[PDB]
């Protein structure tokens, strides 16, 4: 039994091909984990707050307090890109392919092993290790997705990028039930603004504990685990943004005078007066049709509040934003109309070298350009009495209720009948693969996350768990302290991920961006003498089509 | 540029490093005479320019390193000279049309070219 | 590593002076003085010994090799004054020695 | 024609727009055209 | 860099334009005191470089817009001060190794930065 | 599992026969591998300089300065003659046989081994040694070769010969892409040659990285792992050298003369004279026709520039030389107009008890005459005004610019229409096998390397290491440092290669020289009292032939 | 020896001396063996003279050069180890407002990186006692017959056993699709115009 | 337009086309003509202009 091994460790890329334009791109990968035994027992719910912060008068939220119910077991997860692809493979996917499609996933753990620490006291001490055969390790796997779901990179403490490296998965838990509520408060308020927790609705309760669901294959080892491969179910999505904003919707006006030199400043001519000309329009008296007034088929994107926080059981939190800041420049700190921020370390940038520690953040823009941009937006009442006086017309500069920072642009909304967008462009490599989809049953009609949504069930995770031992003490169902032998045990993990895609087409007579070194980044791409490494944020989605 | 006759080649180069905003595309070599002139102001290249009397094309990248070029050669028998090249270059025309306009500050002080 | 003495020199003008300096690692020529010339500052004169030039020939002069340097001064005017640098050049990092100041003698 | 295939950890140069040429590929209010010249062999590769 | 304290952000750019020779990669941002002192030399980056303190992490693309950053914070309790950036750069080192070595010329007079 | 052993042990020779001059020498061998864990862990890129020899005026080289990317893997490998064949076996092959051909080769690793250390410090300390079961070891290997290429001999840093001494592979290593230039300098040169690094091109970086392209079979230890074998492809190599030099390319003249007595100062007489011959010749006025000036159907061997260093990516490097030094007995220190010279030490040679160490050293000449003798060589006029003076011709003992060591000499080159030389002959025991070919098009003429070339893809290699440990700790994608377990494994090795010849057959008066023992050497082949082993170099191609 | 901390200017060590080392070499004697002197499989490129006018028929023309400039960074004017520079104009560029006439040019590199530097080049006695002194070799300083401009490498070549390249690269859209081959049996093994 | 086959053989099928006008030639015999221009040969240096 022992004196095999079955497994075999991969992480390759490999095109095959097909007739018409169908490629099928198979990518593998692996990494090495190692996993401390979990030094907690029994299932554990907490509750965690700080209220010095909330306490304080202003601090809308600077945090809040949730309530967790913490298993001993550990999730060993896919779902980001950075754990099989290279920013050396990424290349000749986003350069040359316009469409995705998801086929298959699969996993299997093979060539597990398990040792031991015995502590010595009058030793220095020295750590002894011996490899312990009749030692467990615990799997346990649903395909039911029954027991309840996370994905995670909602942090990125998922596992970690190249495949020479060890890894770690992360202890697993999710959200329990309470309640809260939160009245607001600022610098100039006064008197105390009333935070209080609010016990548990017993109404609702979910303890899931998977050992009251779902099997577990036990393994000492020669032995090896396999999932079958469940397939996906999705929609494709587009590599392609779309540039084309409300102005490029229709056929523009014809001009009746064409400019003259070479070199400009050069500007040709409308032609026509403002009053005489014709066309369809939309407007409360036209003698005037324009570049700008005039029927357009539809919207592109939509102006929402930004920086709105409704309340619910949970209070505060964030009301999310489906666009890109594209045709702003002027607006950045980090993501000013929603720009999805980053913040990893240690594991995947960071450069792997850094005393101490301390985050790692980039703003990442979209490429896309669909102008939501605030500023230089108003509104006329019907008349249109032009040029307009100030008493008839709003400004962004003009205040609500006598405040400032607000506009009027904090309160507006449209969304309603002619919009759409496109669904949010993947990132890499801190971002994710797939997600799991709402049960009810209006079905949001995107994500601002995963590119891909399983339309009826996503594949499921991997939990792993050490198995128990005990010397010689013991009471029966006890909280109280049974003694334990310090174990660890490490196994390799494989993968497997199926793609379709479709070779793009030049029809027009200009090259295109593409990705590729140069110095701006000269080597963000090779390692560094004591071992260096970073894998910087690449932005993919490169290539400009046609719309309307 | 020069020196110094009738049309040799390049000699115009400064100024290293932080040489404006890139809008895509920007100024100042300084330009003129000073009492003069002068050229119409550049654009970027396929096509988009350009100057107020030919063969006086400019091209650059704006990405670093941060250069220009050429320039140029071009006709210099009337004993013209601007030597110099330096930069906060306002904005250029071409972006512009604020209408136009407006020109804060300069540097380095006189270069002076031969005919 | 270099350290930068005498120190405390008043000098009428033209008149010559030795600047010396001592060091650790062995060296081979690399070297180096700056010299303002006030402004724009410090401006270096002779590049490691020995280049006269920068920026015309023989307003100063260095000599010497190894561990040891000897910076002498031919030329003394108003259009030199005051306090200067020295350095050495070996490996990582770079190093600054500090300061002379030789101001004309004034009384 | 063979489509290549990576086999390495890094990206590699393509052809591409930037401003360098910002418009080299864009005609001119005149009409006017150039097609500038273009360096094709741009993938390097082992050798022995 | 700053004004002024614990460790705010940015605020050191110079200089545009012609910011010297790109060779992958170049200084000089004047560095530093000027008595000290400094500042082991950048690189490139993935994993080109670099200086002699954590956290003093430089980076920029020598193609134009020809530029720098950040830079950078990073820790100034110690009241230092160099506000300019400016260039000639000499040879950097990295790439160097004559042996080493030698540093024309500079530019752009006191400009101080708070501590 | 344990409780079997599945491999073989072989070191032999057999002489399989077969129809009409066909041999099948089929040799077998086999050693035995331990293996140091690699101390490094991430991929590591470095770069080596040393200036202050480049810097002190002169040293054209005596080093320049490389980068180079470090793994953690090593490399065992074949391509030795002295990993398998024995000077007693080497006798018989020499003798007996006109012509080489390849066929096929393939490798197995059987009956691998993990052990362990624990390292006490009370204690003496003594090293305690524990046999791990569970531990692991990880093969790669490629016979697609997409991975990049070395043989080694270039330092022979290669498996140690012997059947019954272990030996170590070497740790694996490439070059990267940078650029250099250097400029001349000499003694009497002032100023600084400008010797200077600069950077590298961004355009073209190959970080190769075999877990990113070739799959890793993982072994515990009962089991084996088998390359299939993969044939060559190739051309003969003769054994046979050719003494006939442009002399001998004709038909002699005809005496008109026979000489008399026994015993020599006889000298027979040519029986004309100059003037009167009749024949074929080139030459400007012939009243003249010599043993020397007259039509040969073609040269042999080509006058080429000798240390002549040209300049490129890394600036200088030595231009080989495809010929050997026969016929030139005046020009020796080592490898006058070049003689390949090797440098090996403790493992072939110098006997194996040599205290401290110090390489060994050998000018091994060509035992193939063809004159390339560069005394005794000048030019005249077209005139041929006889005897010349000199002031119409040249001599070597004229400079060039002054000079003095140039003569004309060292420029100079020929090669072009009517040129031709027999491929190198192979040397024993420190040359090489088989060398892959070169990825263009024009696929030069030969190499001064190997005897033979695989013309469409040689056979990959074999690469292993130790499979990494943790104990408890860690940190995801980190460069700091984790601990670790020192541990070692050995694992046997065995060989396979299959030969085939012609055996050659007389049809001269006269014997032919072969190798054999003697008082020269009377034991360089029998060991010392302490175990003392050289295996000394000898020189095989002992053939003379006909050639035109 | 491999170094340590992150940042450059560090330089790891061959970590024998220049005596010790062991390995294959084609030298007149070596207790030197260096990452320069080593046999290497065989050469790259060819060094061949440049600016040669060998007489005939026509008498004077050029003699043309199947490499590219790469690795030389100071030698350009146009083309100067021979970089073909195609010159053209009103059809193809020179862009198509151009008053007058007036012929178009741009020097087209190689982005093929094989070295023929003429720089830094220069021969040896075979005794090899170093450092060396100038009476004892050759340096591209150094005159023939009392000239300036000639170095030694005008006249030089080698190309004979080892040498090999790439077919040279197409170019565009100034360039070549297809050529007719000669006549005569020896068919030269390429062309430095078309692919 | 980009056909495509199985396992990495693509064609590329590019077509083209232009518009022609062409001037009837002035001259009509064959004609046999030698150039020369010798000022610049004849002055001392120029190699080849």
């Amino acid at each position: 039994g022992v004196g095999i091994s079955t497994g075999t460790f991969n992480n390759q890329t490999e095109f095959k091909f097909l007739e018409n334009g169908w490629v099928y791109i198979t990518a593998n990968s692996s990494r090495l984990v190692h996993l401390n035994m979990p030094e907690s027992e029994n299932y554990r719910r907490v509750v965690v707050n700080n209220m010095d912060k909330t306490a304080v008068n202003g601090n809308m939220a600077l945090d809040d307090i949730h309530a967790e119910i913490v298993t001993p077991w550990s999730l060993v997860d896919a779902n980001a890109w950075g754990v099989w692809f290279n920013p050396g493979d990424w290349q000749l996917i986003v350069n040359t392919m316009s469409e995705l499609h998801l086929v298959s996933f699969e996993q299997e753990i093979f060539n597990v092993v398990l040792k031991t620490v015995s502590e010595s006291a009058t030793q220095p001490p020295t750590k002894v290790y011996n490899n312990d055969l009749t030692a467990s390790l615990m799997v346990a796997l649903d395909s039911n997705n029954t027991m309840p779901f996370t994905p995670a990179a909602m942090r990125s403490e998922t596992l970690g990028f190249y495949p020479w490296k060890p890894t770690i998965p992360t202890p697993w838990r999710y959200y329990f039930q309470w309640d809260r509520t939160l009245i607001p408060s600022h610098t100039g308020t006064s008197g105390t603004p009333t935070n209080i927790y609010h016990g548990t609705d017993p109404d609702d309760v979910q303890f899931y504990t998977i050992e009251n669901s779902v099997p577990v294959h036990l393994l000492r080892t020669g032995d090896e685990f396999a999932t079958g491969t469940f397939f996906f179910d999705c929609k494709p999505c587009r590599l392609t943004h779309t540039w084309q904003t409300n102005r490029a919707l229709g056929l523009p006006p014809f001009l009746n005078s064409l400019p003259q030199s070479e070199g400009d400043t050069n500007f040709g001519d409308i032609g026509v007066q403002q009053d005489k000309r014709r066309g369809v329009t939309q407007m409360g008296n036209t003698n005037y049709i324009t570049e700008a007034t005039i029927m357009r088929p539809a919207e592109v994107g939509y102006s929402a509040p930004y920086y709105s926080f409704e309340a619910s059981t949970q209070g505060p939190f964030k009301t999310p934003i489906a666009a890109g800041r594209g045709g702003a420049q002027t607006d950045e700190n980090q993501a000013a109309d929603g720009n999805p921020r980053y913040a990893f370390g240690r594991q995947h940038g960071q450069k792997t070298t850094t005393t101490g520690e301390t985050p790692e953040r980039f703003t990442y823009i979209a490429h896309q350009d669909t102008g939501r941009y605030p500023e230089g937006d108003w509104i006329q009442n019907i008349n249109f009495n032009l040029p307009v006086t100030n008493d008839n017309v709003l400004l962004p500069t003009d205040p609500i209720g006598g405040k400032t920072g607000i506009n009027y642009t904090n309160i507006f909304n449209t969304y309603g009948p002619l919009t759409a967008l496109n669904n949010v462009p993947p990132v890499y490599p801190n971002g994710q693969i797939w997600d799991k989809e709402f049960d009810t049953d209006l079905k949001p009609r995107l994500h601002v996350n995963a590119p891909f949504v399983c339309q009826n069930n996503c594949p499921g995770q991997l939990f792993v768990k050490v198995a128990p031992n005990l010397t010689n003490q013991y009471d029966p169902d006890a909280s109280a302290n049974m003694s334990r032998i310090v174990t660890y045990s490490d196994f390799w993990w494989k993968g497997k991920l199926v793609f379709k895609a479709k070779l793009r087409a030049s029809h027009t007579w200009n090259p295109i961006q593409q990705m590729s070194i140069n110095v701006d980044n000269q080597f963000n791409y090779v390692p560094s003498n004591i071992g260096g490494m970073k894998i910087v944020y690449e932005k993919s989605q490169l290539a400009p089509r046609k719309l309307y | 540029s020069g020196p110094g006759l009738v049309q040799p080649s390049q000699t115009l180069s400064l100024t290293c490093t932080v040489s404006g905003f890139s809008l895509s595309s920007y100024h100042v070599h300084w330009v003129r005479q000073p009492p003069g002139k002068g050229l119409e102001w550049l654009g970027v290249m396929w096509n988009d320019g350009d100057t107020s009397y030919n063969l006086a094309l400019n091209s650059r990248l704006s990405i670093s390193r941060d250069t220009s070029k050429s320039q140029v050669f071009f006709k210099m028998s009337s004993l013209q000279t601007e030597d110099t090249a330096t930069y906060y270059c306002a904005r250029p025309e071409l972006p512009g049309l604020t209408y136009g306009v407006w020109f804060p500050y300069w540097g380095q002080g006189t270069l002076v070219t031969v005919s | 590593l270099m350290t930068q003495i005498p120190a405390s020199m008043s000098i009428s003008v033209g008149d010559r002076v030795t600047m010396n300096c001592k060091a650790s690692q062995n060296v081979d020529s690399n070297v180096d003085w700056y010299q303002q010339k006030t402004g724009q500052s410090p401006n270096l004169l002779i590049y490691k010994a020995s280049n006269r030039n920068t920026g015309v020939p023989d307003r100063f002069t260095g000599s010497g090799s190894g561990t040891d340097f000897t910076f002498t001064i031919s030329n003394m005017q108003a259009e030199d004054l005051a306090v200067y640098y020295c350095m050495q050049s070996t490996s990582y990092p770079l190093t600054f020695g500090s300061g002379t100041k030789l101001e004309i003698k004034r009384a």
